[PDB]
RNA sequence: ACCCCCGUGCCCAUAGCACUGUGGAACCACCCCACCCCAUGCCGAACUGGGUCGUGAAACACAGCAGCGCCAAUGAUACUCGGACCGCAGGGUCCCGGAAAAGUCGGUCAGCGCGGGGGU
RNA sequence: UCCCAAAAUGUAACGGAGGCGCCCAAAGGUCACCUCAAGACGGUUGGAAAUCGUCUGUAGAGCGCAAAGGUAGAAGGUGGCUUGACUGCGAGACUGACACGUCGAGCAGGGAGGAAACUCGGGCUUAGUGAACCGGUGGUACCGUGUGGAAGGGCCAUCG
RNA sequence: UCACAAGGCUAAACCUUAUGAAACUCCGAAGGGGCACGCGUUUAGUCCGGGAGUGAGGCU
């Protein structure tokens, strides 16, 4: 969720996805359509309620981790300096990745799961299965 | 807090087949991003300069050991 | 610690220089001081110690110079520069030095 | 100071029975190394001259003092200063401290059924566990200071410890029995 | 090049029948007795430098 | 001419390491002894000095070897110069050339000189 | 000094980080030699780290400082001699509106180390700074108000 | 080098699997720059000297 070590900043920019598979690391994984910053939260919000639909589940995987720290306006003004240290660490999704995934469970469980979890993110999604093995 | 506005140069002052003169200088650089060939001289800062007149061709070594040199003209 | 070889050696300055090299080999009780141009892959005289100076052990150091320098002037040379490897000075490779050097 | 029982003896001993390829190949000792822990916790100006006196009187050779690592840890620690001494022993001198030792030093010794056979250098090598400075004919406590003691590090040319333990054996290595 | 309260110093040269200034940055820290160095005036040069003022 | 050895270059990992089989009186190496030249911030280990026997062990030389390194295509892609567009925005597409990284197919355990020494 | 800086150069921000106003008579000149951090097995004051030994070991260390580049054939780590941390010069270039700033072969006087080719006009480089004016001091002998001197000035250092 | 997801191993390390980077880089374009040539169509260029203005920019 939250980083412990670092630079402290950054700037923003985008282009199609790179560092996510289609599936790895179980059954049916959920992949964003959209190019989006997610917060620590709205995984946190995923995690706690993919983890709420099947208890004993027991594969959560959450393949986004957050570590880009975004800054805020403290109070008003530019008569100052570049600010806000810590308001909130994103991450930075964009298609094909692959966010979660998840095993273990039903394919409806799966299906509901990830339709849960669908809602509470910024960014469309959607869900599969497996054709394809790249390295393992 | 930026606090350097100074450019300092550097960059590559003579290229390859480039016809050099004697007291030029080939190049200006932190280390030695490449050594000094024959005709080539180099100051304190490194900074290859011409020994002789003649035509300055690079000579581009294994990955990291460079080289620039002065094949006469004539 | 072969590191001394290859100092020696790039230290030594092949072109700039103009002039040329004179190795020499101090291994065995035979030796080798073979002369090298510095540019061109060839060798220009070279002696050497390598058969017979019949019981001379490190004592032919001077012979195997003096005759070095003698081969020398037949091809002719200006004051080649001395190439050693690890070995450094007095004694062996010296009189090496004193003979193919004032033998020409 | 022997040679002579070094070769011959050590040699066919495993050229007799599991043969072996040439006079050679059986290993042989190529340097004995005493190093004097010092300084750190136990840290004299002044008795670097001690040691330095005792270990120039036992090996006839002189001693030479080592520095620290440019380190500074925790505790006591600085770029240089002593943190000990050095003497290496090659030759007719290693034979004449290695004879002193095993024929009077290594009997003489408290509690002595032998020092420890198990495996020391995996690469064919020998350490020692050397304690008491006083347990030698060459250090006794008639002239004396205080109490300390010595580290012996012995390098052969063996391939492995079976060709070290029968081969430091014979040159009167006790074993823990 | 600036100064005020410190240690080192800024001498600069005299010397046997030439006179003559190196101006040389010194110190008085870790090693100062001798100033002393070899240097050339209007001679032969070939002469040593006393940099003690 | 051909084998091979010692020195020395160009090439500076498709020539490097590992495993390793062969090589000894030609050349090389240890081993050999050293008061003295010379040296070891201590030891001739390294320098260095006097020379065989000895073994080829260790080192070096040559050869087998593709387990590791190293080099690495084709296809397709990422990106992009230029041309032309979509979306409020994040962002995206079409034409047109250029066009990788990585990965796969594979490729190798080098190649080209000079001088000298010793074999048939 | 990095990043922003769009693979030349350059480029703004009360943009993102961090240094300098020094130090070194040796950390300079040269010659000679030396090779690191770390790990694993074993060892007396130890038992995370000391010191020693074996083994691996393109750097994962070191470079007086910030960082980037550069470094293993050294620019790193030891000693021998030393004072080129020189005087009179500067072909030719980098860079800048200017003023500054930088790199520099080669020439002479003369020295340094080396047996030698040779290297030496400070320091692996890139910060350690400050025009002009008015003065302080040592050298020089150009000017010096009729003339011969002296005061005052000039010119070469140079300190504030 | 800093960050980091799962599993193994007996918490660094270490291996399987899997990612992030303006101040990381084994790699690395498209493009850009310098030089030369014109092999090709074009027209401007440089130097000296007189007179300027300008040194608030704006949007895509
Ligand atoms: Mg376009
Ligand atoms: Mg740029
Ligand atoms: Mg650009
Ligand atoms: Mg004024
Ligand atoms: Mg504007």
């Amino acid at each position: 969720k939250r980083t412990k070590f670092r630079k402290q900043f950054r700037g923003r920019m985008t282009g199609d996805a790179k560092g996510g598979d289609y599936v790895a690391f179980g059954d049916y994984g959920l992949i964003a359509m959209e190019p989006a910053w997610i917060k620590s939260n709205q995984i946190e919000a995923c995690r706690i309620v993919m983890s709420r639909h099947f208890r004993r589940g027991g594969k959560i995987y959450i393949r986004i981790f957050p570590d880009k720290p975004v800054t805020k306006k403290p109070a008003e003004t530019r008569m100052g300096k570049g600010k806000g240290a810590v308001e909130y660490w994103v991450s930075v999704v964009k298609p094909g990745r692959v966010m979660f995934e998840v095993a273990g469970v039903t394919e409806e469980q799966a299906k509901e799961a990830f339709r849960l979890a669908g809602h509470k993110l910024p960014i469309q999604t959607k869900m599969v299965k497996r054709e394809v093995y790249d390295e393992a | 807090n930026g606090r350097d506005s100074n450019p300092k140069y550097l960059g590559v002052k003579k290229f390859g087949g480039e016809v050099v003169k004697a007291g030029n200088i080939l190049v200006r650089q932190r280390g030695t991003k490449f050594k000094a060939g024959q005709g080539v001289g180099m100051g304190r800062d490194h900074t290859l300069f011409a020994l002789s007149d003649g035509k300055v061709v690079f000579i581009n070594k294994g990955k990291g050991a460079r080289f620039i040199s002065i094949e006469a003209a004539q | 610690r072969r590191k001394l070889r290859t100092r020696r050696k790039v230290r030594t300055t092949t072109a700039a220089s103009g002039r040329l090299r004179l190795s020499v080999y101090r291994s065995s009780k035979h030796i080798y001081a073979q002369i090298i141009d510095d540019s061109r892959g060839q060798t220009l005289a070279a002696a050497s110690s390598a058969a017979l100076k019949s019981g001379n052990k490190t004592d032919t150091a001077a012979a195997v110079g003096k005759a070095l320098a003698a081969a020398a002037a037949e091809k002719g040379i200006k004051q080649v520069v001395f190439d050693r490897g690890s070995y450094k000075y007095h004694g062996r490779v010296k009189a090496l030095a004193d003979a193919a050097r004032e033998g020409g | 100071q022997l040679k002579t029982k070094y070769n011959d003896q050590v040699r066919p001993a495993l050229m007799q029975q599991f043969g072996y390829s040439s006079v050679m190949a059986v290993p042989r000792i190529e340097k004995i190394v005493v190093n004097e822990g010092l300084g750190s916790s136990k840290e004299d100006s002044k008795a670097i001259d001690k040691a330095a006196k005792e270990l120039a009187l036992i090996t006839l050779q002189k001693p030479i003092i080592t520095k620290a690592k440019k380190s500074i840890s925790n505790f006591k620690l600085r770029q240089g200063m002593p943190v000990g001494i050095k003497v290496t022993l090659r030759g007719e001198r290693m034979y004449v401290f290695l004879e002193k030792l095993i024929n009077i030093g290594l009997p003489r010794i408290r509690d002595f059924r032998g020092i420890n056979p198990n495996a020391f250098d995996g690469r064919g090598n020998y350490n020692l566990g050397i304690k008491e400075q006083l347990i030698f004919p060459e250090i006794t406590y008639d002239m004396v200071d205080k109490t300390r003691g010595m580290d012996i590090t012995i390098v052969t040319t063996a391939k492995t410890d079976e060709e070290a333990r029968a081969l430091l054996q014979s040159m009167g290595l006790p074993f823990r029995k | 090049a600036k100064d005020g309260p410190r240690i080192i110093v800024k001498m600069e040269s005299s010397a046997g029948t030439g006179f003559y200034y190196t101006t040389t940055k010194n110190r008085r820290n870790t090693q100062a007795k001798l100033e002393l160095k070899k240097y050339d005036p209007v001679a032969k040069k070939h002469v040593v430098f006393r940099e003690k003022k």
